[PDB]
């Protein structure tokens, strides 16, 4: 009885009262048959009938659906869309569904004002979900997203991010190491709902220096909320705190931020002894630029000796006063620099006072 | 004084929420009563006022629960007790009025007239 | 609730016989209370409550019409019994 | 036989081998729950304490278990100072594992010695050492006392603040350390100090591990100390909106669920509004499911009446739009948790404009029914159960729609 | 046996005397399982930190598999962050779900010793190894020993219980990597007790008189003493030095536990005497 589908659809579109239930049951029967693989060739006929009806009078049907009968329209649309999702066999009806959705959205954008996307919201959600095409560039998409970011279009940015994510999930390619920083800074500054997914994708199969990019972004951008995500990435993708770019790493740890102590504790309890010794020597080394924050540096020095791994077993909190057990040998000029730096930061006295 | 401010907030919320079904009223009063008891235990300087208002709200809840009894939905001659909880509700509420009037130390004429 | 309902039926027959056959003026009590509110939890209870209301509305009307000689009072009692037994 | 059964274990405890000694030590809870007589309980614990004080460092573990098993019987001990002396006399032993066992045992005795200053001091001392296997036990004992005493918690909270903000102690132990701040509910000043500590700790350690631990601990704190719940909820909502970590968002949901389950009425209107806005913004189905579960839980309780309290049409209210869209969203779970809120609002709040929402709901119900008709998956039947429960609630609350729903259900039969 | 006895410890109300009898039999015949450092680590905390962390971080961990970890691990030097990420999600798993990964970790512990790996990998592997120790020690010890033999027989459990010093015949690079020295000492302390039990059972078996018993006792005394002696030899610096501070501290803890366990070892190690360059260390360490 597929022939009467178009006629009942118009009767259903205007007023059905009961025929809507029969139509839904028929469609559910076809969906169940398809799930069982029982050659249920009825959905396509309903889809074609719906497309023909929409082409006949898009405005009248759109108005009736989005103003009078929202429930029935939403139910039918949901049933149809799940049918397409289940029937991944060649997605023949996919093009028809996309065209019908586009036409309905075009009609509704003008016909529906008081009923602001009561069901057009579901229609738009279905369109967005279905439009997850696979990008084929993966190199100019980054530039497109960067251009959009200056344009500041929310929907465009969301679509571009969604497309790029499928591109990254696709076969890996040679990612550029120049525009990636700009894209990440802009996606961070703007509210990027898919920022975490984009970062994970771009960092997993990346043809460039992930630690360098992350360090530069963290050091430069004063991004508040995502800073935690950046810190976790920095730690995990760089198992050693100071691995690739010691200059930038030390600039980050010590300076003339907000999350500094976490990184610093990780450095204290996750650094090879040679790396730590070299860090001590370079940090306490003579430097007239005051390139190391003396407070952080001195706290780190004081923590190094008391790292519990070193006293892990000797008798505790019962020491002989004269007996000095352990110290840290240092050099002449290094000692001079140490004393000079401690005195220099002591001379801050912004508010603390002489006492 | 966040504690005292919160106490006033809860009391005024209960005051305000009276235009709604008795079913919801019972639950609101129960939530706020256990709230007030918890706050009274937590603090010590508010232990008086907290418990005083708690007993008051409990009195009101008992009255409402008595009024919403199934007894009123059956004819007069069919009264058969074993369900008319209002019988004990009256004694409990009166005893609570006595308790609140006398046990607590600082009481004003306004509060006394409320209780009476 | 079922047991309470059976007790209510028994007490109903007692009240009917006492207020209709015995001194009716002594009883002189009006069924002035909320009645018939659809709060019952089972069709059985609903049907019993309907029967009770029918019996009360008959007996209140028939309180003073005749003398205690029980001219038609027997009819009211019999109809109440039949109704009470009707719901199985 | 009650006295005889004791000496039969006594001779075993007197046996030479740790085999029989261990067998005896782990045999007591049986005798206790067999004979709860206080005299016998006290006699038993005296010998347990002695064998603990002079033990092979495994009899001590067995006795620690006995204490952790028979806790209800502890209060009925007539002689406490002797017992506690025996147990505490092995905290000065130089063995870093014998200190850890004893700190655990003390932690297991907070119920009967909650004010002992010497025990408090010894725990606060062992809390800052170099032996991991004893620091990880001092943490436990400290968390145990911080619940059954106050003057101990006041000192601890300061100790912990300092000892977190010192760059010492590895992150692994810093994780174990934070939860102690649950039991700061003794006083309003304690709660305020702990909250002030949080506001800095979260920003100072924006990891994922630390955030996951801290937010849950202090939502528990806000639940316990019912004076700052309005403040806690808005912080949770801000982190729900902003932080991109999927894990942090999921914790936010699983925490707001607890707060909405304990104290629903306190939820203001703008709180629900912001939660609904966040639920709208997200593109992620799992997070949307989470927010909708929270909203369904709120809807049943009194919060809905406050939300629709006047001194903006209900149609203008965003909650309605979210409910309607999720009522038809593809996912079965989201659809179910949507229809829940719709049914709850329709049954509870009765405004003039909402009547169309009655039709909307009733018609969505058959869509859910047909969707779940033939799935035959555990989640499918869970959603179906929820849907039918919503149907029953709607019908009973409103007899008007009973005839409508019944005929549909029959047609799906 | 270890798994079941832990389960029984957990459930005590039901099993009336079975728990007591089982624990006696364990402690009497299998002393290399009743080592307090093993059972104490089970109690962890009551902080629920692990539980809450797991409940919210396991989710769907992109279906990590032993073969997946093996793939990443075969090229770990080329990519270390991949290994870090995999084991980081491994740590959260419960004591049971980890068993399928026993071979992957233990079998391939050689190249971990290679210079360059940040010690976080080693610390996490040590933690995982302890978790697995709390579940299945018997198999695990043999796997670890045969994986840490120098670069190759396949020692058996019965073999090691005869001559436990086989534990110390390991890659000399082990003596300068703290996290793995810990595991080696754990195995050594376990297998010395195991050897005691094995000899005690063997003599009773073969009895089908005192001379044999005090021969057993003398052998055990000398065996413990020799273990201590090689351990001190480890503490001695090698000429190349002319990390070691952490290694000496761990050996100090182990020696302390042995000394408390038995005095005669203290009286014997000293009557043998040991290189006196070590006195300034031990006198304070122990």
């Amino acid at each position: 009885a597929r022939v009467v589908q178009g006629s009942p659809e118009v009767p259903g579109i205007t007023v059905r009262v009961l025929q809507a239930l029969a139509t839904l049951l028929s469609s559910p029967h076809g969906g169940a048959l398809v799930m069982s693989m029982h050659r249920s060739h009825f959905l396509a006929c309903p889809l074609l009938r719906q497309l023909c009806q929409y082409q006949r009078c898009v405005p009248q049907d759109t108005g009736f659906s989005s103003l009078f009968l929202k429930v029935l329209l939403q139910m039918l649309q949901w049933l149809d869309s799940p049918g397409v999702e289940g029937g991944p066999l060649r997605a023949q009806l996919r093009m028809l569904a996309s065209q019908a959705s586009a036409g309905r959205r075009l009609s509704d954008v003008r016909g529906g004002l008081l009923r602001l996307a009561e069901a057009l919201a579901f229609r738009q959600d279905l369109e967005v979900v279905s439009s997850t095409v696979r990008a084929v560039i993966a190199t100019l998409r980054s530039g497109e997203q960067c251009s959009v970011e200056p344009d500041l279009i929310s929907k465009v940015l969301q679509g571009l991010i969604e497309v790029r994510s499928p591109h990254l999930e696709e076969l890996l390619t040679a990612f550029f190491s120049a525009t990636a920083d700009a894209a990440s800074p802009f996606p961070a500054c703007k509210p990027v709902v898919v920022v975490s997914s984009l970062l994970l994708q771009e960092e997993e199969p990346l043809a460039g220096g992930k630690p360098g990019a992350d360090g530069g972004s963290l050091e430069a951008v004063r991004l508040g909320p995502s800073s935690g995500l950046l810190v976790d990435w920095l730690e995990m993708l760089d198992p050693e705190v100071v691995s690739s770019c010691p200059d930038l790493q030390l600039r980050l740890l010590f300076s003339r931020p907000s999350f500094r102590p976490y990184l610093l504790t990780l450095f204290t309890h996750q650094s090879s002894w040679p790396t730590l010794h070299q860090c001590i020597r370079v940090l306490l080394g003579k430097s007239r630029e005051q390139r190391f924050d003396p407070s952080a540096s001195l706290d780190f020095l004081w923590a190094c000796i008391h790292v519990p791994r070193i006293w892990q077993g000797r008798d505790q909190r019962t020491p002989q006063k004269r007996r000095e057990e352990l110290v840290l040998r240092v050099q002449g000029p290094e000692l001079i620099s140490l004393v000079e730096l401690i005195l220099a930061e002591a001379e801050t006295r912004s508010q603390d006072g002489d006492t | 004084d966040p504690s005292q401010q919160f106490l006033q907030q809860s009391l005024e919320r209960v005051y305000s929420l009276q235009h709604l079904d008795p079913q919801g009223a019972q639950e609101l009063l129960e939530f706020t009563i256990r709230d007030l008891q918890r706050l009274g235990e937590l603090q010590s300087e508010l232990a008086g006022v907290a418990d005083f208002s708690a007993t008051y709200l409990r009195c009101q809840l008992l009255l409402i629960k008595a009024l919403q009894e199934k007894l009123w939905n059956v004819a007069a001659p069919l009264y058969l007790k074993q369900s008319d909880l209002a019988s004990a509700a009256a004694k409990q509420i009166m005893e609570e009025t006595y308790k609140m009037e006398f046990m607590y130390s600082g009481v004003e004429n306004k509060q006394v007239v409320i209780i009476h | 609730r079922n047991v309470e309902l059976q007790q209510q039926s028994c007490l109903l027959i007692s009240h009917a016989i006492e207020a209709l056959i015995l001194d009716p003026e002594s009883a002189s009590f009006q069924e002035y209370g909320s009645t018939g509110t659809a709060h019952a939890d089972s069709e059985y209870e609903r049907r019993m409550m309907s029967v009770y209301n029918h019996v009360l509305e008959e007996v209140e009307s028939l309180n003073r019409k005749y003398t205690p000689v029980s001219y038609m009072h027997t009819a009211c009692l019999c109809n109440a019994i039949i109704a009470l037994l009707k719901v199985p | 036989d009650a006295n005889s059964a004791l000496m039969e274990l006594d001779k075993g405890l007197r046996s030479g081998k740790l085999g029989e000694q261990c067998e005896a030590v782990v045999r007591f809870p049986r005798l206790f729950q067999k004979y709860p007589f206080p005299i016998l309980i006290n006699s038993a614990f005296l010998k347990l304490a002695d064998v603990f004080r002079v033990g092979n460092n495994f009899l001590r573990l067995c006795v620690l278990k006995v204490t952790q098993q028979s806790e209800k019987h502890l209060e009925k001990i007539l002689n406490v100072d002797e017992f506690v002396k025996r147990i505490f006399s092995v905290i000065h032993s130089n063995d870093p594992v014998a200190r850890a066992i004893t700190l655990r045992m003390l932690g297991s005795l907070a119920s009967i010695i909650p004010e002992r200053k010497n025990a408090h001091h010894s725990i606060r001392q062992s809390l800052d050492s170099h032996d991991n296997v004893e620091v990880e036990a001092a943490v436990f004992a400290a968390a145990n006392f911080s619940a059954q005493s106050k003057d101990f918690a006041v000192g601890i909270c300061n100790k912990i603040s300092e000892m977190i903000q010192g760059l010492a102690t590895p992150v692994d132990l810093k994780l174990k350390l934070i939860p102690i701040l649950q039991h700061m509910h003794h006083d309003a000043i304690l709660a305020s100090s702990a909250r002030q500590l949080l506001q800095q700790l979260v920003t100072s350690y924006p990891s994922t591990k630390m955030v996951i631990v801290s937010l849950h601990t202090f939502t528990l704190l806000a639940a316990s100390s019912l004076v700052d719940t309005p403040k806690q909820i808005q912080l949770l909502l801000q982190y729900l909106k902003n932080d991109p970590r999927k894990a942090v968002k999921r914790l936010a949901i699983q925490d707001l669920k607890l707060l909405a389950n304990k104290t629903p009425h306190t939820w203001s209107r703008e709180n629900i509004q912001a939660l609904c806005e966040c639920a709208l913004q997200t593109p992620y189905d799992s997070l949307k499911l989470g927010m909708l579960s929270v909203l369904s839980t709120l809807s049943g309780t009194i919060a809905i009446k406050h939300y629709f309290s006047i001194v903006s049409s209900p149609r203008s209210s965003d909650l309605v739009k979210l409910a309607q869209e999720c009522c038809y969203h593809n996912n079965r779970g989201i659809a179910a948790h949507g229809v829940r809120v719709l049914t709850n609002i329709t049954v509870s709040c009765q405004e003039k404009d909402l009547l169309a929402l009655e039709q909307d709901a009733v018609f969505g119900l058959e869509s859910l029914l047909v969707l779940c008709s033939q799935d035959d998956s555990p989640g499918a039947q869970a959603t179906l159960k929820i849907a039918l429960n919503c149907m029953v609630k709607l019908a009973k609350g409103r007899p008007h729609l009973s005839q409508s729903v019944v005929e549909t259900l029959l047609t799906q039969l | 046996i270890k798994f079941l006895i832990r389960q029984a410890q957990g459930l005590q109300q039901e099993l009336g005397g079975l728990h007591s009898a089982l624990l006696r039999l364990l402690a009497t015949n299998y002393p290399h399982l009743c080592i307090v450092d093993d059972w104490i680590c089970e109690e962890e905390i009551t902080g629920t930190d692990a539980l809450l962390r797991r409940m919210l971080l396991t989710n769907n961990a992109k279906n990590h598999s032993p073969k997946q970890l093996q793939e990443a691990f075969s090229a770990v030097p080329v990519n270390n962050t991949q290994v870090m990420q995999i084991i980081e999600h491994l740590t959260l798993l419960s004591a049971s779900e980890l068993i399928p990964y026993a071979e992957v970790l233990t079998s391939n512990m050689s190249q971990l010793l290679n210079s360059g790996v940040p010690r976080r990998i080693l610390q996490t592997v040590n933690k995982l190894w302890m978790v697995l120790n709390t579940v299945m020690p018997r198999r695990l010890w043999v796997m670890t020993v045969n994986a840490l033999q120098p670069s190759q027989q396949k020692y058996t459990q019965n073999d090691l219980m005869i001559d436990p010093l086989i534990v110390l015949r390991c890659d000399q690079r082990v003596h300068r990597c703290p996290p793995l020295m810990d595991i080696t000492l754990h195995m050594l302390n376990g297998y010395l007790l195991a050897s005691k039990a094995y000899l005690s059972a063997h003599l009773k078996e073969t009895e089908q008189e005192v001379t044999r018993e005090e021969l057993k006792n003398a052998l055990l005394a000398a065996q413990d003493s020799a273990a201590v002696q090689i351990l001190l030899e480890i503490c001695l610096p090698t000429e190349e030095e002319k990390n070691l501070r952490e290694v000496q501290c761990l050996i100090c803890c182990l020696l302390h536990q042995m000394y408390i366990a038995d005095p005669n070892i203290a009286k014997l190690v000293h009557f043998q005497g040991y290189p006196c360059e070590l006195l300034p260390l031990t006198v304070a360490g122990i």
